């Protein structure tokens, strides 16, 4: 989800 | 010939990480739990550094990335923690991480006693089954391909292929030493066995950090923001049977 996406993206 | 695949996952193994935990107090569950959470997101941070590094990770569709470490990383965990355990403490605590260690009593404080005994045994057999450091290496990689949804992931044809060189992989490890074909087939079997028993385990605590979070505000229990979203979106996914693991045996 939207944290983990950015946390993911970098 | 030079052990390629081995030598990356050594090479992008994590390293040491710290709970925050205040040993200085008394201990309570609030405390406890709230520190398990931190660390939950502190390992998090270094498993999805560690999973974008994996030989062919970079195959999947980037949706699918997301996806398997959300689903799997209770499982990556435990299995690291009772390898942690194994090799630190030889099974006689559950080495959560350097400043978070649980004896019995801190079993029992947690409120989860059940799972811990359960986890303590997984780290028992790192021992009994004389698992080596590249075996383990090799099944904890697995174990981020070993839970998808009923419905499909986004390109499921390229996860079945990394999943398939995986456990080839994980062949070649065996076959290393070993020369017959039965002691290979025997080593196969213990270790898939090894594998499948964690998942009851992280459903376990799958089962019960979500029925935390609902309670979380009750009984003083902090959950990182990061957290409280993958524990309310998507190991719900898990819990209702939209999301299940791969298991060997039946
Ligand atoms: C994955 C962690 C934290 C990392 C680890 O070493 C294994 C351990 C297993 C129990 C989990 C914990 C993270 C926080 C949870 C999910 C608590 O809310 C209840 C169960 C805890």
């Amino acid at each position: 989800s939207s944290r983990f996406e950015s946390l993911f993206a970098g | 010939c030079q052990p390629i695949f081995l030598n990356v996952l050594e090479a992008i193994e994590p390293g040491v990480v710290c709970a925050g935990h205040d040993n200085n107090q008394p201990d309570s569950f609030a405390a406890l739990l709230s520190s398990l959470n931190e660390l939950g997101e502190r390992q998090l941070v270094h498993v999805v550094k560690w999973a974008k590094a994996l030989p062919g990770f970079r195959n999947l569709h980037v949706d699918d990335q997301m996806a398997v470490i959300q689903y799997s990383w209770m499982g990556l965990m435990v299995f690291a923690m009772g390898w942690r355990s194994f090799t630190n403490v030889n099974s006689r605590m559950l080495y959560f991480a350097p400043d978070l260690v649980f004896n019995e009593y801190r079993m029992h404080k947690s409120r989860m006693y059940s799972q811990c005994v359960r986890m303590r045994h997984l780290s028992q057999e790192f021992g009994w089954l004389q698992i080596t450091p590249q075996e383990f290496l090799c099944m904890k990689a697995l174990l981020l391909f070993s839970i998808i949804p009923v419905d499909g992931l986004k390109n499921q044809k390229f996860f079945d292929e990394l999943r398939m060189n995986y456990i080839k992989e994980l062949d070649r490890i065996i076959a290393c030493k070993r020369k017959n074909p039965t002691s290979c087939s025997r080593r196969f079997y213990q270790l898939t066995k090894l594998l499948d028993s964690v998942q009851p385990i992280a459903r376990e605590l799958h089962q019960f950090t979500f029925d935390l979070l609902i309670k979380s505000h009750m009984v003083s229990v902090d959950f990182p923001e990061m957290m409280a979203e993958i524990i309310s979106v998507q190991v719900p996914k898990i819990l209702s049977g939209k999301v299940k693991p791969i298991y060997f045996h039946t």
